[PDB]
């Protein structure tokens, strides 16, 4: 009787044909949409301190080292 | 209600032999001294005033 | 098979509704006036006490007198 | 045109002037206050 | 029908108000309390505005944060004291 | 087994358990959809330009100003 | 990019649980895993360029709560001591995904297995980037709803069920403590985040006005912190839950039972260092609790003879062990010993299950004997954890239990010493039960039955290359990890981790050592080891089944049951709370006693009174 | 111009075209009565875009004489508190529409007659500032409250479940009444702007707090007096029973904040250990109460009276952020026990047995009714990220920063929610599989699918970023909490 029931999250085994083709919509899907979560971020991740080292966050990132002083918060 | 009688027990040793460790008294048993810093313990850096 | 309701079983039915309708059996007897006066009368005074007390000790520490309430 | 032009502007004449509320509740407070007494006096008169 | 800026209502004081007589002008009572509270928040905002001064100081001083911002905890500490209506020590207002 | 295809020709279950038609046809939208839907779609919009329309005055950022040109005033 | 490292895996767990039915038992196993280690990779970049390069990173998203001077906000504390911890639940978080694939190949309901982990995975690295106590207590309870709804992935068991609703109430019960901790500590400093309290912790020295009695303030805070964290890390108070955790699947288990929910008791001491250590009465405390819960679990898992239940036990100890760390402000060895156990009690889960799920599904000392020449590969794997776990000198374990064992001997508190002395007679019991466990399987004649032996199959590969790596981790992590973090003042941890001046006693942990009792653990080791192989290998005629009259059989009764816990607290407490929530507020408050207002109560009282009225 | 008078007109004239319509034509009278109920719902949501949250005065109001001299009249007008429950009371009326929208056909025409009679009386108790006239529009909902409940209840006990929801109030409103006499014949008038403005004395100040108490006691489930609400709430029809907990379990608890808390400023401070006293009690009686029950439907009422007397806790603990945490929890619990009740008024109309009994296994049929339960359980669960922890961690705080033994015993509530409903859960849609009594069922249709989606996409929005509700109401708030005194 378990086809009868949705089971939206999927079946007890459901195995679609063109699984493949879904998974590498689904990959391409969350892809598409990390993107605006990433480029959102280049707006924040304030980090007063300077690393001893150079990292390489400093192409997409520019909030560093810039709010020393806490008079004018 | 057999077992609230063991479970006294139990909890008796815990607590028991926590006494225990008030018997020896290793606090005075120390072989060093008390940690002491620059600038009256560190006053500066610790709070107080500057 | 054709009846999406439940088979209303008899033993349940009277469990189901007994318990719906206490009143008869909760009229007078010696438990039930202990239980009354030792959880209806005697905690909600004693937390009473506990918070009105509560509200003196904090009036203490501040300095200012307890008010009447 | 663009959503903000479409949406300030409905807002902004959708708000309908803060200060002249406040001064009509202001006379509308004073007004009615007055109008108590006038009612307790009414209410005063003797029947006879 | 208002201007694309803030408002503003009043600052300077309610001249109805008579503390020797609270309820004598029902008009200008009201002002009174309405003008309590828009004097209260401008203390609890500068109160906040201060909190994020002190965490910012102690996001960027590092280790020695126990002696480099020992000004702006004692701005922080009395400005409790009588900040908004959150503990039993109201405000001298 | 993580090259053989699926032994399953369509996910199992109906959606919301309505069968489909037969094909050509559409769903026959149902008589409380449309008004709904289009109740919905208004909803939504009017809370999405409406409410990021609406300026921001309040007692938070009417005091944030006046606050933050008051305590400047230490002397 | 750092939004990233938390995202990630919310976003996979929400697809894969949308469309479960788009993607195939194996799509949502190669999707979620893909993503969680993706999260992994940035979470090992987050390391290099903050662990190393020492620049702590820090955000705001937007205010949850903009309430007036009650800023809650969406920010994370991308800080020294968060991204370690980071590191150690992505890691462990993306080699478990890869285990279960091969777990739950047989498993029907795979996807929401994945789906399940992923949501966890979320909600603990929304946990440990969080920075205010209320943000911070979004992953608290999540992570406890991730427990249950993973510990209920056996809806038709009836036992998973129960223990899972119990495993809820309990931890509520117990992080009880720390949801009234964020507005204790509101109530003195009208702020939740970390940074503007951690600034100014020390000021505070009023007092207050309990319930009872007017106490201290600092110390009632972080006694009701630590009451909270006893809920998440089995302590004395609660610890009801975890031994009777283990009735769902096995590659959750090692992720939730011995690796990251371990974590965040500990983990709340930790990431708070400058608010314990001005509260010294609350630190002794914890000191009693955390030695009492550890020698407790570590004398309670020798008598089981279940692969799941035992290990438990074992994690409780080292639950004990690590809250007495953080309890004597020695918080490094606490951390040291923190990653430690991700690796070599996660390995020796997924050996286990890698064991158990290959014999047929069975967890049992009594009946299944020895096979261990059948396949040495995930037997050289437990006996590295093993080994590991003892903590024989020179490896893993040994530099994190032989310097918290040290440390609690130097401090000379009235807790110091007690605790140090429960810490040395429990190495006793857990080098005696691990080898219990080492010598009752593998090393004896097997006692199972002859359909099994048969139907053999050994750990299949995609499962064997996280026992892999995790064997790679827990033999050289201990040694890389020795001299950079607990090295007498290293310069990674800056804010993270701040001790008072007054009470560190490091130098002369290792300076002072009288040399007679640093090493002496591995003295109780190896007599645990004696006695453990005489025992359970030759002296077995008399020493294995005792046949008395009396006081024998109860003292096996005594320790099977675990003291009788699940029988006193049950029957004491939520046998009374149901019966008087029948019989006490349903009798004489509402239903009966003041009933007599409603229907049977006046509706008889109008028959006689109005019927006498018309004559 | 959108002003409060069309808001009430539109129910109105919704349900006068529907008094003349034929019986007959089924298909006509459930569409126009849909479309009047979503028109007031956005003629409800377009006054909060309007709304102006700056001024400590009221927003529109509007005045009709009702005495020769203008005594007292009808004061329309919202100020920052009753926007939000008219919002709330405009968007449950749609969904009752829509939940008993299957079986209108033997309900008939008079089915939306009383729902939308009660709507527009809904509307016009919300915002109402003459104080009188706030309670005979108090009290008007008992009409079609007592219709719903007793022409379309479900079973046939019905007619002893009706007496006491109706006789209760009847008491405790005429008790009202006498101290609204009291008030009119000392000060002249009942308007709230100029009554709040007058001096009272203080023996008379108790006595008219009891008086008001005697009926908002009854409003909200209090100890002595809550046997009403599931006596009388298990047994009415699901499209009906989603309200008495829905809005008019709100009246009483929402008139504190509105006639009772800036009324009487000297009086609530001297009764406030009376109402902790009382509420905490309630939470724990109430909820052990809860944890010994057979029915489906009255563990989820017992909930509700757990929530009301928890949010009592923090209503009278005088506080800006008590009191917006009161608001913000009484709105997730409008949400979440209508939406619960939803969920459990559905596997009703499908089996009829609302006993927890034969229920067991619904996970391995109609999936996804069992994810909207768990959700909205966990919605009741109280976990942070829904709105309700929002709602009740304001409590605490507030109740904590007064009496720190109010808050251990509050806490307990949130502690001992977890034993309920969270059993319930497991016990319905995650037992073993019976097939002795569920022979069949089916799974919810895109009916049922689509009233959960507002109440899932408001309760997330309210709980991730509760901003606006609370940016909205500051202003109210504080001008609420600091009255008569001025410091
Ligand atoms: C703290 C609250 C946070 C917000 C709450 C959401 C967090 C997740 C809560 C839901 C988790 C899944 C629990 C669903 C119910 C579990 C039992 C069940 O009913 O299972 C259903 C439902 O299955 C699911 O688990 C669906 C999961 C959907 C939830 C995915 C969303 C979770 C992430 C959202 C979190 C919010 C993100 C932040 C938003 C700003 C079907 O499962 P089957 O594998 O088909 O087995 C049924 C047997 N038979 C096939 C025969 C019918
Ligand atoms: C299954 C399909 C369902 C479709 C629904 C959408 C699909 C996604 C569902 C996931 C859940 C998303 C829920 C929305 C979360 C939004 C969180 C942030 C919202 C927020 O606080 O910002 C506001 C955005 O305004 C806005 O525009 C918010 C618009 C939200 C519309 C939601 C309509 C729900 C109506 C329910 C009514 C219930 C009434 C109950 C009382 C304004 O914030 P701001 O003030 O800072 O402005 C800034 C000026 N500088």
């Amino acid at each position: 009787f378990r086809a009868k029931v949705w089971s939206m999250t999927g079946g007890p085994n459901c195995r679609p044909k063109h699984w493949r083709r879904n998974t590498a919509i689904a990959m391409f899907g969350v892809f598409l949409v990390c993107i605006p979560i990433a480029k959102l971020s280049a707006k924040l991740e304030q980090r007063p301190h300077m690393p001893v080292r150079p990292i390489p966050s400093q192409i997409w990132c520019k909030n560093f080292g810039t709010k020393d002083d806490y008079e004018k918060e | 209600y057999e077992a609230l009688a063991w479970l006294s027990g139990g909890l008796g040793f815990f607590v028991g032999l926590g006494l225990l460790a008030v018997l020896n008294d290793k606090a005075s048993k120390v072989p060093f001294t008390p940690r002491v810093y620059p600038y009256d313990n560190l006053r500066v850096e610790l709070g107080g005033e500057p | 098979g054709g009846g999406m309701e439940t088979n209303k079983n008899k033993f349940i039915e009277d469990w189901g509704s007994a318990r719906e309708n206490l009143e008869h059996n909760f009229r007078w007897t010696r438990r039930n006036f202990a239980l009354i006066g030792i959880f209806g009368i005697a905690l909600p005074i004693i937390v009473y006490k506990g918070i009105v007390k509560d509200f003196h000790m904090q009036d203490e520490d501040a300095g200012r007198p307890h008010r009447k309430f | 045109g663009f959503i903000m032009e479409f949406a300030e502007n409905l807002v902004l004449r959708l708000m309908e002037n803060p200060e002249e509320r406040d001064r009509k509740a202001r006379e509308h407070i004073y007004e009615m206050h007055e109008r108590c007494k006038k009612i307790k006096e009414m209410w005063a008169l003797p029947i006879r | 029908g208002r201007k694309k800026g803030l408002p503003e209502f009043e600052e300077s004081a309610p001249d109805g108000f008579d503390p020797e007589n609270p309820y004598k002008d029902p008009v200008a009572m009201v002002e009174m309390r309405e003008h309590i509270v828009r004097e209260k928040w401008i203390q609890i905002e500068k109160a906040k505005i201060l909190r994020e001064k002190v965490k910012w100081c102690y996001r960027v001083e590092g280790v020695n944060h126990y002696q480099k911002c020992r000004h702006l905890v004692q701005q922080y500490l009395d400005s409790t004291r009588g900040v908004g209506w959150g503990k039993d020590h109201r405000p001298i207002s | 087994r993580w090259a053989t295809p699926g032994h399953e020709e369509r996910p199992k279950g109906y959606f919301m358990n309505r069968t489909p038609p037969a094909p050509g046809q559409s769903r026959k939208w149902e008589d409380w959809e449309l008004p709904c839907y289009i109740t919905s779609f208004l909803t939504i919009v009017i809370l999405g330009v409406g409410l990021n329309a609406k300026p921001d005055l309040s007692i938070e950022t009417w005091a944030h100003q006046k606050a933050l040109e008051r305590l400047e005033m230490e002397k | 990019m750092y939004l990233l490292i938390v995202f990630l895996p919310l976003l996979g767990s929400s697809v894969a649980g949308f469309f479960g039915r788009f993607l195939g038992s194996e799509g949502s196993a190669i999707m979620t895993t893909t993503c969680v280690s993706f999260s992994s990779i940035l979470s090992l970049i987050a390391f290099y360029e903050v662990a190393l390069g020492a620049s702590a990173c820090y955000l705001r998203i937007a205010p949850w709560i903009s309430s007036e001077m009650f800023d809650a906000s969406w920010g994370f504390l991308f800080d020294s001591l968060t991204v370690v911890m980071l590191i150690v639940v992505t890691f462990i978080s993306s080699l478990v995904h890869l285990y279960s694939i091969s777990y739950m190949s047989e498993d029907p309901h795979s996807p929401r297995f994945m789906c399940y982990l992923s949501i966890f995975t979320f909600f603990m690295l929304m946990l440990v980037t969080g920075d205010n106590f209320l943000q911070l207590f979004l992953g608290w309870e999540g992570v406890g709803l991730a427990s249950y709804l993973l510990i209920h992935f056996w809806f038709t068991r009836l036992q998973a069920d129960k223990a899972a609703i119990k495993a809820m109430l309990v931890n509520r019960v117990g992080d009880f403590g720390l949801a009234l901790g964020i507005l204790g500590c509101f109530t003195l400093f009208q702020t939740v985040d970390f940074s503007t309290i951690f600034a100014c912790a020390s000021v505070p020295r009023n007092s207050w006005i309990f319930c009872n009695m007017r106490l201290n303030a600092i110390s009632l805070i972080c006694i009701l912190l630590f009451i909270g964290a006893v809920g998440k890390s089995a302590q004395i108070g609660l610890h009801t839950w975890l031994p009777d955790a283990m009735e769902g699947p096995t590659p959750v288990s090692a992720l939730i039972h011995a690796a990251t929910m371990v974590t965040a008791g500990v983990f709340m001491i930790a990431r708070c260092s400058p608010l314990f250590e001005y509260s010294p009465t609350a630190l002794i405390v914890i000191t009693f609790a955390g030695a009492m819960t550890s020698f407790l679990a570590a004398t309670t898992g020798i008598l089981q003879n279940d692969l799941k239940r035992v290990i438990a036990y074992s994690t409780c100890s080292q639950l004990g062990y690590m809250i007495f760390a953080c309890g004597i402000s020695n918080y490094s060895v606490s951390v040291f010993h923190l990653m430690n156990h991700a690796f070599f009690k996660a390995l020796l889960f997924l050996s286990a299950g890698s064991v158990i799920h290959a014999m047929s599904d069975e967890q049992d000392m009594r009946k299944m004997g020895g096979l261990a020449s059948s396949f040495p590969l995930t037997y050289a794997m437990m006996l590295i954890g093993s080994l590991s776990l003892i903590g024989f000198p020179f490896l893993t374990g040994f530099y994190s239990k032989d310097v918290i064992l040290e440390l609690a001997y130097t401090k000379y508190t009235i807790s110091g010493n007690f605790a140090f002395w429960l810490g040395s007679v429990s190495v006793l019991f857990t080098s005696y039960y691990s080898f219990r466990l080492l010598f009752l399987t593998f090393l004896v004649p097997t006692n199972s039955f002859g359909r099994d032996i048969s139907r053999c199959h050994d750990a299949p590969i995609p499962m064997a290359i996280p026992l892999i790596l995790l064997a790679l981790g827990s033999l050289f992590v201990g040694y890389l990890a020795k001299d950079m973090m607990i090295g007498l003042g290293t310069n990674f941890w800056a804010n993270s981790l701040l001790v008072l001046p007054k009470n560190e006693i490091l130098a002369e942990s290792e300076f002072a050592a009288p040399t007679i009792i640093k090493l002496i653990p591995i003295l109780f080791s190896t007599l645990g080891a004696f006695v453990a192989y005489n025992v359970n290998l030759v002296a077995d005629q008399f020493q294995r089944a005792f046949q008395t009259s009396t006081f024998c059989n109860r003292l096996y009764s005594f320790f099977n049951k675990r003291w009788f816990f699940d029988q006193v607290l049950n029957d004491f407490l939520v046998r009374s709370f149901l019966r008087f929530g029948y019989e006490v507020s349903f009798e004489a408050l509402d239903k009966g006693a003041i009933e007599i207002l409603g229907p049977y109560g006046i509706s008889y009282t109008f028959r006689r009174l109005a019927e006498r009225i018309s004559q | 111009y959108f002003n409060l008078s069309g808001l009430i007109l539109c129910p109105v004239l919704g349900s006068i075209i529907l008094l003349f319509i034929p019986n007959s034509r089924i298909r006509l009278i459930r569409l126009i009565g849909l479309c009047a109920s979503l028109i007031t719902f956005l003629y409800s949501l377009v006054l909060w875009i309007q709304f102006d949250s700056s001024t400590a005065k009221f927003q529109f109001v509007e005045s009709l004489r009702w005495l020769p001299y203008e005594n007292i009249n009808f004061y329309l007008g919202i100020d920052g508190i009753s926007l939000f429950f008219v919002i709330l009371t405009t968007f449950l009326i749609p969904i009752c529409i829509l939940v008993g929208w299957s079986g209108m056909r033997s309900y008939g025409k008079e089915y939306i007659i009383a729902f939308l009679i009660c709507e527009f009386l809904m509307i016009a108790v919300f915002c109402m500032l003459d104080l009188l006239l706030f309670y005979v529009f108090f009290e008007s909902v008992l009409i079609p409250m007592f219709i719903i409940i007793g022409v379309w209840g479900s079973r046939q006990r019905k007619i002893k479940a009706a007496y006491q929801f109706f006789l209760y109030t009847l008491l405790g409103s005429l008790f009202m009444l006498l101290a609204i006499l009291l008030i009119l014949f000392q000060t002249g008038t009942t308007d709230l702007q100029i009554l709040l403005t007058t001096e009272f004395s203080e023996r008379r100040q108790i006595f008219l707090w009891i008086a008001f108490f005697a009926s908002f006691a009854v409003k909200v489930p209090m100890v002595p007096v809550h046997i009403w609400l599931p006596e009388a709430h298990v047994e009415a029809p699901t499209a009906g029973s989603v309200i008495l907990a829905g809005i008019l379990l709100k009246f009483g608890t929402y008139g504190f904040l509105r006639f009772s808390i800036p009324m009487f400023p000297e009086a609530t401070l001297c009764f406030t250990p009376f109402i902790y006293t009382l509420s905490a009690i309630a939470i724990i009686y109430t909820s052990l109460t809860t944890l010994r029950q057979i029915d489906l439907k009255k563990i989820i009422a017992y909930s509700s009276v757990a929530h009301m007397n928890l949010v009592t806790i923090g209503m009278f603990s005088l506080n800006i952020q008590g009191i917006g945490g009161s608001i913000l929890l009484m709105l997730s619990h409008g949400l979440v026990s209508s939406a619960l009740f939803l969920c459990v008024g559905v596997l009703y109309d499908r089996h009829k047995t609302r006993l927890v009994r034969y229920y067991g296994g619904l996970v391995s049929t109609m999936p996804n009714f069992s994810t909207i339960f768990f959700f909205f359980t966990l919605a009741n669960m109280s976990l942070p990220g829904t709105s309700s922890f929002i709602g009740e961690f304001l409590i605490l705080v507030g109740a904590f920063q007064r009496n720190s033994l109010v808050a251990t015993l509050a806490a307990l509530g949130m502690i001992l929610g977890a034993a309920y409903s969270l059993w319930l859960y497991n016990r319905v849609v995650s037992g073993n599989l019976k097939p002795d009594f569920l022979h069949k069922f089916s799974d919810l249709n895109g009916r049922e699918v689509f009233i959960f989606i507002p109440f899932l996409v408001g309760l997330v929005w309210m709980g991730v970023y509760p901003k606006v509700f609370l940016d909205c109401m500051h202003t109210s708030v504080s001008n609420l909490v600091q009255h008569g005194k001025f410091h």
